[PDB]
């Protein structure tokens, strides 16, 4: 009696600690190449910014005006996606965003600031609504007459609340001197704001700088995170844009960025621009950045695992 | 490596398409050639193992710590890609021993498995036949196809057979 | 004659590259779990600050009176600490920390500066000892009378040391432009600071923050380090804060986090905020965050590594 | 793997508490079974070999990277987060690997003990014994007990017991 | 017959899963421990800046003045290399030197700009050339009249290049309030810069640094990458250092801190401060910061690769 | 491990300078000394695939994400360093598991060649011979050295040469 064992005609080569490109009778794929160009987002709560940028949520522009109050569990920043109406931008920008990302989404509330004689509607054609607007959680603050004078002021919010508060502000920067006193008046305007944890304080900067949105006046805008029971304290004099609304966060979420469409018909925990990545495989090759739930990135292509013996054809 | 496959046995049979290891006899009642389960089985379920540990779940999310549209300041963006790259050096290399370390591993698995067939055949036939030399055995008092049968599920009378086979 | 293997009853599963839940006859753990909630420093130079805070090691509020001129092996941070009598704060402070917490302690040196015709003695309820004092290592300098002027001046001092000196200075941010000029009179005031490394300036910016230790003036705290023979020299005119003596680093420590007690009864290399890890396996499931000289911190709670052979009971 | 230990070796002996690898024979003088040293140290020596190589001393020391009591600017933190969950990663990983690929050794290793004590004994009695199949073997010259011992020791004469069992 | 295998009286020593100390027939190294102690640039454009600082090249002090428009595949910083005539230093130095490394050189353009009643011949016996001169790149623009006065000027530029520029102007930071107004006369000036992509603004301020260069003015230097048809704006009046010409990356290059000689006679890809490593090995125990490409740093001197079987000698 | 090499045998040729295995016999007319090829070949050709498996090139280029003329700021300068230290720990611990790993894996692979060669011909003698238990074996019909040749080069007939061994 004799025995051998099983083969095939066409095998497949693999490497192993000693050899590269033994052929085995059966090997399978362990690095995943497959991409599917859509944000599989099957079961998750998601939002698709759009036009809206991410900071844009807690200032409001316009295009932002439909995700003031946002709820969660995937969050999709959009390329056409913009910050902001008036030029302008935030000081630590992408630790905002990173914050803003798995917040779950957000919550405002009413930091309930009243003002004392001074004008308090200033617009803009950057920011259109109905007609000429502003950021719809900020107040940009005046002084009174078109020319007149800024009264030093001083305007405090506690955070009564269980949960960190996200204080946002605004400091104008004007095209000159001359349009910084119509505006405010004349002097060095500063501002200055505290909390049991912070410490910083700003002066404006008039100027020309190029023109954006058909403007050449800009708005830095800086935020801090209040903690439960705190209390945050502006001290101010002009050149300044107010916070009408707190934020607050809701929970917890993922934010990715990508150009490719949503699909609520396929499931998907790995991310990446190009859209979702769905395998087992404990690697890939498609994206080293892809994030969410993913098998780790390799250079590698290919590397084929044996699922058989060496095949020996006669 | 134990030295059946691909050792002393020239090679496998493209035919054998029952299971990864089997008999092929000749004995005077024409031809047959079958699979063993429990050797075919054991190795299966045995690679089928491997697989099953290499996909997984990690349950470890990771979220973005760069920016695309809006690239972070260069310093932290250079050390943030240092640090991205380093860990791909690491995971690559991971990735390539894994693999070839389990397809040696694997291979000589298989062999493993034919070896423990054949020296336990072998063993069954305590010397009612002797070992040719290239997996073949020749018995010495001609097998019928209830005896082969008898063989391959493990039943043959380790001595009522004898000297049948002893005297010659 | 017949031959077989040992046994047991009781067996131990282990995972394999190819099962999961093989018994094996002995198996022994690869993952420890076993903390000891003290800080087992047994013969080691250790300072618990209490309430002192490691930069107030530096600057010299009440709490940290006793460890002005500390030496150490290990240095222990306690939560109750602060770094601050007088409200205020450290730019750059988490690098000064850890640049403190490998000092292996400091050494104080005068840096002998001498002031002519201005206040010294500025004082307060924020820093109680007999009365109303201030930071220890620190000079809180005045316009000499109760409204007066501030004469632009200029100190120097030289690191004639063979080991690079820690500089520490202070600026003052009152609650208004009133109480700016009752301590150095008008104008705005500018400091100035160099070597043959650095470069920056700075200006105060009065105005109201929140109450903290039941004050509202504030002291920004900043740090060079310089090197052996460079030069440093403060062009200041107010709103600043000198420093009396300078600091050196007396060799190399170790700096950890914790809220639990100091035992002299065990020794250890590997904490964390709960206790110490005291292990001789490659591994641990304890604190990711684990420091000193620990096993790899890994997300498995357990990890059995066979000691024996397959356990085949009858 | 080998094939002895859960191979043809039906199972092990829960009474044998004096190694790893024993003696249990069967001749007429009534009862015995003992324990082999070399084999069973051989496999202690060297289980023992991994585990002082398993347990060491990095004189590598890790500081403070992070603050707890008070949190370090976010975009720092986050990048320290994504490191230090990326080398978690590795390290879980790597120690996931290490005992699989070592409890596999170490259990192929005790396999490869047992039939290498098995296949000496077998050479130790050139012909005057037979393979039974099940770990188990035939004299067919009834050994006696400073015989069985004899073989325990190794030193039974190859040849100065031949023929009372070759002739049978 | 009889057969056994070969083996060798003197063998040698290596590691396994169990053993430690076993000795086989042959094993070979598996860390590289041979440096070779010289720069092999065989066959790569390579720029050693000897004196010049990286960043000198940019702004162009006497030093960089053969260095103002090179090419390289390989660019070699030295330690007495210098980005400075007059004293002074840039802001995010490190991040613009990680750019010049991999920038394969530098392509020069005059960015345009045209003055109006002003001065521009601004000196210094700090730059020393034919006489008293300044940097190359730059222009010291000055109050047309021996105190005089700055008219708050506006200049502008348009990157209408297929790749972003790289933009640098500078701040002076003068010994006084005196020397400032005599070279830009009296009023706090302001500078201010942005683009459709930055926003910052600068102030200067003077007092009295150490002397370096034998001078104790300083010049803040500060950049920004203008992209394909953006424009940059300069509202500025004064302690100013305007750019004269724009720089452009070449394509790729590598940059390394080295103190050794170079040699085109070796061939190499890994590179530090003390000279090239030439290996094959995976692994290397000479410097963890090694750049270029490398095999892995680790911490073992030696470890060696059983290449042959046991060695059992008589 | 296979159990040959530092195992039954109790040592190896110093004098055996023509290859890793070969043939030391002893018969009538004098002495004589070869080595395989076939057997040493395949071991030299398996730990020359080791060799060429780790000796690579990563076109994989690292850059300066530090300054040691100008020390880069603490804080970035201290998460830098902790960061590559951790990337030092890795390979450090890959390096030393992946030698240890290998040098066991060429070591039982020189093993099992030289069982593969013995247990080759073991086979080849069908009977005309018995295994001594060291290595060696006892022919029964005093070979000669056209035999010992046509055995070394894989030839003797494994029937013609038989009864006079077999009868002896
Ligand atoms: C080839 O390998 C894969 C392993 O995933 C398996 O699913 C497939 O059935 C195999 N083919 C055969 C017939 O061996
Ligand atoms: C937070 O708010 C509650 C309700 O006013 C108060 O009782 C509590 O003391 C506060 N927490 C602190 C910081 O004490
Ligand atoms: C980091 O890497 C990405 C690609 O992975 C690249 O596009 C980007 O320019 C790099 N960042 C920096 C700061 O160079
Ligand atoms: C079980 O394993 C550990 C290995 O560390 C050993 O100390 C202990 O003695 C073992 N028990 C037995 C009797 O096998
Ligand atoms: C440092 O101090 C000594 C003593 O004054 C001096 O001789 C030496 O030159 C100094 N070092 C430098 C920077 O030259
Ligand atoms: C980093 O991780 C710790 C826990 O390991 C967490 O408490 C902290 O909030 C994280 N830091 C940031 C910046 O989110
Ligand atoms: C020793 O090992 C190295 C492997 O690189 C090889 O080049 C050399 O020839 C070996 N020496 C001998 C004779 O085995
Ligand atoms: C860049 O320059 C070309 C030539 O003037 C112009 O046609 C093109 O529109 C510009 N790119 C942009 C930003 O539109
Ligand atoms: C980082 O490590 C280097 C040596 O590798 C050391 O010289 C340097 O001081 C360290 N950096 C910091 C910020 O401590």
């Amino acid at each position: 009696i004799c025995l051998g064992h099983h083969a095939v005609s066409n095998g497949t080569k693999v490497n192993t600690l000693t050899e590269r490109g033994v052929e085995v009778v059966n090997a399978t794929e362990t690095v995943e190449r497959t991409n599917i160009p859509r944000i599989c987002s099957k079961g998750k709560r998601t939002v698709d910014l759009g036009q809206c940028g991410l900071l844009g949520t807690i200032t409001g522009p316009p295009q932002c005006d439909q995700f003031l109050e946002f709820s969660a569990d995937l969050i999709i920043e959009r390329r056409e996606g913009s910050d902001v109406c008036y030029p302008g931008k935030f000081v630590n920008e992408e630790a905002l965003r990173q914050i803003l990302r798995e917040s779950g989404g957000i919550d405002k509330e009413a930091m309930g600031f009243t003002y004392s004689g001074i004008r308090t509607n200033g617009a803009t054609s950057a920011c259109r609504r109905s007609g000429s607007s502003f950021y719809a959680e900020m107040k940009w603050l005046l002084s009174n007459t078109d020319n007149a004078a800024f009264p030093q002021m001083t305007k405090s919010y506690k955070n009564t609340r269980k949960s960190p508060a996200l204080i946002v502000w605004g400091i104008h920067h004007s095209v000159s001197t001359a349009e910084q006193t119509k505006l405010y008046g004349s002097g060095n305007k500063l501002v200055t704001v505290g909390s049991s944890n912070y410490q910083q304080s700003f002066v404006p900067s008039p100027g020309a700088r190029p023109q954006v949105n058909g403007q050449s006046g800009r708005i830095d805008f800086h935020w801090l995170m209040l903690n439960p029971n705190d209390t945050v304290t502006f001290s101010f004099n002009g050149a300044f844009i107010a916070p009408d609304r707190a934020s607050f966060l809701r929970g917890k979420s993922m934010g990715i960025q990508s150009g490719v469409q949503v699909d609520a018909n396929c499931e998907g925990d790995c991310y990446h621009s190009g859209g979702t990545i769905i395998s087992n495989l404990p690697f890939q090759n498609i994206d080293s950045r892809a994030v969410g739930k993913c098998p780790r990135y390799v250079k590698q292509r290919s590397l084929l695992l044996a699922t058989g013996m060496k095949n020996v054809p006669e | 490596l134990f030295g059946a496959i691909a050792g002393f046995i020239e090679n496998g049979w493209e035919g054998l398409i029952d299971g990864w290891y089997g008999f092929r006899h000749q004995n005077a009642q024409g031809e047959g050639t079958a699979a063993d389960y429990k050797s075919t089985q054991s190795a299966i379920d045995q690679i089928t193992g491997k697989l099953n540990r290499l996909i997984e779940k990690t349950n470890q999310q990771f979220e973005l710590i760069d920016n695309e549209f809006n690239e972070v300041e260069k310093q932290i963006g250079n050390v943030i890609n240092w640090t991205r790259d380093s860990i791909t050096e690491v995971w690559s290399y991971n990735a390539e021993l894994l693999v070839a370390m389990e397809n040696q591993h694997t291979i000589d698995l298989a062999d493993s498995e034919m070896d423990k067939l054949y020296e336990r055949v072998k063993r069954q036939l305590r010397e009612n036949a002797e070992e040719d030399g290239t997996g073949c055995f020749e018995i010495f008092h001609k097998c019928d196809d209830d005896c082969m049968a008898s063989i391959r599920n493990n039943t043959y009378d380790h001595s009522k057979y004898r000297e049948e086979a002893m005297q010659n």
